[PDB]
């Protein structure tokens, strides 16, 4: 057993009835001194290292060619001047096992944390040395963490795409289904997760060219997609992961849900495809009143009205569909369907829940389209337009797919440095650069939507960590007050940066004029309401930082009306799992699952205490399974009111909880304005 | 543990 | 129990020690008088019936509009002038349950046999009333039978494609694999069987973009294809059928064969995909000498030589591949592989066996390409060129994909009418019309190859029926003598018709100049050898018909040299599964499986004696399982010397035959020039 | 049943 691993395992060995938390610093120091320094390649100078990395097909020479070697040396010195030290063994282990560049044989280490940070900053700056230094300071201070794809692949010749989340609309035709399979395989080949909307596919038993009962429904396409994702499993290094979304009013909803039953037959069972359900307010209203509900055949609706069922307003068109003899529908029990969803989530954690009306009542780009589904992580909520892929030698009608490149603010580090504005603006710049340099040449809708909408996702992490290290309970009203103020500030500064970028480039996103930003309806609550902390304790946390007021929001509204917005979507809180160890932070805005994380790496078990965990803050590091999910919903709803996209919201359930408790949590989240529910985790 | 909704879980 | 079923079931009730074969005429008479005449939609005259059929979207008006109604009436009168009577219950039952046009509710019969034949003749003639009458006489005499797709769909608005056999080349890339899946689904949607060549795909454990052990091999692509064919099930009435072919020297050959093992894991099993193996002479030579053989990784060969492994001559390149260090190969036992093939064919009847050198030593279009694989029925053997499907917005490099429309001569009726030449020429004209009227909108390579090659397949059926009804044993030398003479005459007249069509249209098939027809190397054996019957009994069967001599073949060779050839391929003997009942003929050129065919339709069982079966010829109707498979191989090889494409050759094995017997049968077929082996049927 | 192929099985 490695010496550092033995030191780490001493964490759990109680001394004086207390965990030996100081053993992790010794564990990380031993890990470095005994493995990392030994296995780190030696280079006489930075010039030689850069030459070796470029010539040996490790780095892309184009982005490094925009700087004189003096500027590159200055940037690397800026990264190294901080003398950054990993506070725990797990942070350094995760970095040097996942993100640190290694020789082609995976035997030696070519990049340190400073080297990766400097390369990422130089890639972001796009030839600006001062901007590169600012990015280096942001990342080395760990105020901002680029998403795993960007952090790992930026500046590397043999790299996947820096965007890893894609949403695909599928039209009701064989050409569209085949193109969807091809695009999913192409995108999974790039390492990105693919979410597909299957609500426009006709249900099982529908006619194909005036021949009845010919359609296999969404389950056959689901089997096709599951096999496609299994085949394009990223060369075996990471199994292909895809998500399928179906509106609850789709006739195949019960068959769609049954694909995740354990007892499901292997023919119908889908193994590697995640499933989410889009629930309009109409379904919740029907279930609340216990009224018999109907699920519709999409193709009958399309023929009767000329539009897709998910392209129409269900809250208004449900009665018309029920009263239309030319629309085929199946009677269902809405409460039975809700209970089936709860039981399926308890057994497997699926499906994801998207509350469509919660998403679209605040959606700023409803003129472009309503939000119909989410991504594989359930935090992407953007307008999409379905593409029409025609026969060979015909012209395809390319629509708008969804993709956003992610980055996370480190809430603890941002608050400690009092740099919400600067960090948010720099992260927005880096995400804009990543979006601009991204070009998928096998997903026409994805490429077109990336060019037209310029969507980015700026997330946050270490909310529970920051609160616990400041003596604030995650479920307390003070925690919600802090989240309200912090995310209001984040939204304000991201909007300001988007407007500044639009002014500098003299260009907004496609169809901005019809958005709520253009009309000013977006800023109504910000100009009419105040979001400064209501608790003196929280207000003190923001000392030295300007909290935007109603006057500031009015000025920002006027500025946006004058100059517009560059990004259709800016903020989305993704789960941010792997890089949380490197950042030494709690994942996303969710509460911690366990105070100390027990992991197995090889035959050696590693112990990871929650970042900042200690005797004096043990009580504030309350585990998620012990919290009231209603309070977690309150926190997420407080945060979600300042996020234009969704928040990846996992539910942490105890094994004693019945399906009724899960249903109550779902209904409260829908009541509280929650947009999506990611996972039902049971302890 | 399957348990049915009781018409009050829809009100808060 | 219907009266006709009761009469038919009286066949097996032996009276006086002999079967009551005369009950079938009574059975068919009762069937007609009590079901068909009752359930036939009544029209006052042909004009009203045609107007009703065209108005109700039954008959396409494009082909009918080419004729004045007087011409259509004359053609229909010609069809009815024969007073055609179905000789057995099964023929009429098959026609009126599979091919007769029925109302949309499937309750009434709109088409009689004469109406269907007249519609097909009008479709063939393309406005030529005399040509239409000739086609009506040809089909009503049952000398020529259009294939099930052409016969069923011709002249129908709802009709699918008249071509049903498709061969696709798959290039070694994700784009090409996705395009192959899409094209397979598109062609299955049309109801045609799709065969794919997987020999170009790199083996499992090969590198993708300098990333080793990333490729999943041909079995992952096979799983994708199996799911695609399962999804495109053609309404489910006929499940989607696809075949995958792999070269025996491919690395994945063992895994390719393991997909058909019953013991195979379900994640590897491919339920709906038939598998064929392409065996070059090199493999047989290696197994004969018991030498250790190697299976090669295709991508290593492609990188080393810039050409695909299956695009090279293995008999010339095997030693170079073995001696080349840059080529990756693993050792195998050729005799163990042959035994595994025999065991798999005994257990499941798979894989199909294609003897590549047997096919390509007589292939006339080796300049275009060698024949690398076969179709789902194992009789299509044509040159193919793989396509290069590139990224979206990139132009594709469309190759040549194989397809042919099928027709069968009725040997018994062609010999009774002494109309080999006229029947062959009319069948060639009809096949050419079907080829010219085909346009596949989602298979660019299929459509391009159809335009360029103009390949047709003219088969034959009722060989065993004709021989038995003439006192000739199937395995006897006289049977092979008759087959030799008859198929030599068929080849002569099909070549003459192809040359005449080329002269009339002024065009040959693409790349005809480099073919063996152009250089005259095709006619060497015909100008040097006489194919007249060597037995007086056989020579008498051809009395009244002119048997081409060496002088006639010299004249035809000169004529072809002058005018060229319109078709790259003319003759292929397909199984002719269900349309043989309508013609009251034995299936293809294979020997009959049973003397009396017992089948259960609905809840009543029916008996079908072999056509012409009686006490006098009972012994000549020897069943295939009782036949010496060596004599069947001899007969098929005799026929195959006059067929430019392959022949669907099913092996009929007794349960007592060991795997060594099957291996010996395959080795004798390879020795005798057999191109393909279709199925291993065990009694 | 399964029996091996002998050398004479490749000649006719
Ligand atoms: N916790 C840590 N995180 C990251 N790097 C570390 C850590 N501990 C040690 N290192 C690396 O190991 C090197 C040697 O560590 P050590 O504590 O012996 O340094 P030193 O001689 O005291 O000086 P300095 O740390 O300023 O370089 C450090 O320079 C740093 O590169
Ligand atoms: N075996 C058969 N095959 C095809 N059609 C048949 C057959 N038997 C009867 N029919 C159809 O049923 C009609 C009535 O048959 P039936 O034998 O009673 O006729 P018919 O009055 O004796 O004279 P004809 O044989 O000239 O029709 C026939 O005219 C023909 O249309
Ligand atoms: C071809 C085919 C389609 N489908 C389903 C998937 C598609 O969403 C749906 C429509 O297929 P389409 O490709 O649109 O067929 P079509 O356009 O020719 O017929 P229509 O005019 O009615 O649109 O049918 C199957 O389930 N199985 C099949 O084999
Ligand atoms: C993308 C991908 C390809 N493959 C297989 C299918 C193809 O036949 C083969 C080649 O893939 P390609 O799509 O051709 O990959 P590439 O051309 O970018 O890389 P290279 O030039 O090195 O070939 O790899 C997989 O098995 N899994 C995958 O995820
Ligand atoms: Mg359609
Ligand atoms: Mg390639």
């Amino acid at each position: 057993v490695p010496k550092w691993i033995q030191l780490n395992n001493e964490i759990m060995i109680q001394k004086d009835g207390k965990f030996q938390f100081d053993k992790d610093k010794e564990a990380v120091h031993s890990y470095f001194v005994d493995y990392i320094n030994q296995n780190t390649v030696f280079f006489h100078n930075l010039k030689e290292k850069l030459d070796y990395l470029v010539e040996n097909q490790y780095y892309e020479e184009e982005f490094l060619s925009l700087y004189s070697f003096e500027d590159i040396k200055e940037v690397f010195k800026t990264a190294y001047a901080k003398k950054f030290r990993f506070p725990s063994f797990m942070s350094a282990f995760k970095f040097y096992n996942d993100y640190a560049l290694k020789t082609n044989d995976k035997k030696k280490i070519l990049e340190r944390y400073e080297d990766r940070i400097s390369i990422v900053a130089l890639f972001f700056a796009n030839g600006d040395t001062e901007k590169a230094k600012e990015y280096v300071n942001l990342m080395i201070n760990q105020e901002y963490q680029p998403s795993t794809p960007t952090f790992l692949n930026a500046g590397r010749k043999r790299r996947g795409e820096l965007v890893s989340c894609f949403l695909l609309e599928v039209n009701d035709s064989l050409n569209d289904i085949s193109r969807a399979i091809d695009i999913s395989m192409q995108l999974s080949k790039l390492g990105g997760g693919v979410s597909l909307n299957l609500s426009k596919l006709r249900a099982k038993g529908e006619a194909i060219k005036d021949v009845e009962n010919a359609t296999k429904g969404v389950v056959g396409v689901m089997k096709l997609l599951d096999n496609a994702f299994r085949y394009a499993d990223q060369m075996g290094q990471r199994q292909g992961s895809g998500a399928a979304y179906l509106n609850i009013f789709h006739r195949d909803i019960n068959d769609f849900l049954d694909t995740k039953k354990i007892s499901a037959d292997e023919d119908v069972r889908v193994k590697t495809l995640s499933i989410g359900v889009v629930i309009p307010d109409k379904f919740v209203e029907l279930a609340r009143e216990d009224k018999a509900a109907y699920v519709f055949y999409p193709h009958t609706i399309y023929k009767e009205y000329g539009q897709h069922m998910d392209e129409m307003d269900m809250n208004e068109m449900y009665d018309k569909f029920v009263d239309n003899p030319r629309v085929k529908k199946e009677k269902i029990n809405p409460r039975k369907l809700l209970e089936k969803l709860a039981m399926l989530r308890s057994e497997s954690g699926y499906p994801y829940i998207m509350f469509q009306d919660n998403v679209n009542k605040v959606h700023a780009n409803n003129h472009i389209s309503k939000v119909k589904f989410s991504n594989l992580c359930s935090e992407v909520l953007q307008a999409s337009q379905v593409s029409s892929y025609t026969d060979y030698d015909e012209e395809d009608e390319i629509g708008l797919d969804i993709s956003c490149n992610l980055g996370s603010l480190n809430i603890l580090n941002v608050m400690e440095h009092k740099s919400i504005e600067k960090t948010v603006k720099l992260a927005t710049d880096s995400l804009t650069h990543v979006s601009e340099t991204t070009d998928i040449r096998n997903a026409p809708a994805v490429r077109r939507a990336n060019k037209a909408m310029k969507s980015i996702g700026l997330g946050a992490m270490n909310l529970h960590g920051y609160l616990a290290q400041n003596g604030i309970a995650y479920e307390s009203p003070e925690a919600r007050d802090f989240a309200n103020t912090f995310f209001m500030m984040v939204n304000f500064y991201s909007i300001q940066r988007s407007a500044e970028i639009a002014k500098e480039k003299g260009e907004t996103f496609d169809q901005y004029e019809g958005s709520t930003y253009a009309t000013g309806e977006y800023f109504d609550k910000y100009v009419s309401t105040d979001f400064s902390p209501k608790y003196e304790k929280i207000a003190n946390l923001f000392e030295g930082m300007h909290i935007p007021t109603t006057e500031d929001w009015k000025k920002l509204k006027a500025f946006v009306a004058e100059h517009g917005m560059y990004h259709s979507y800016r903020l989305c809180i993704a789960p941010t799992g792997s890089i949380s160890y490197v950042q030494s932070s709690t994942a996303s805005v969710m509460p911690i699952m366990e105070r100390i994380e027990e992991r197995t790496y090889g035959n050696s078990k590693t112990y990871y205490p929650m970042p900042g965990l200690a005797s004096n803050n043990w009580f504030f590091y309350k585990e998620a399974y012990d919290m009231d999910m209603f309070k977690v919903v309150d926190m997420i709803a407080t945060i979600q009111q300042h996020i234009d996209q969704g928040i990846s919201f996992t539910l942490f359930l105890k094994d004693t909880m019945t399906t009724r408790d899960l249903n109550r949590i779902d209904l409260y989240a829908h009541h509280r304005g929650i947009k999506t529910i990611y996972y039902a985790r049971t302890k | 543990t399957v348990e049915p909704l009781k018409d009050d879980d829809f009100y808060f």
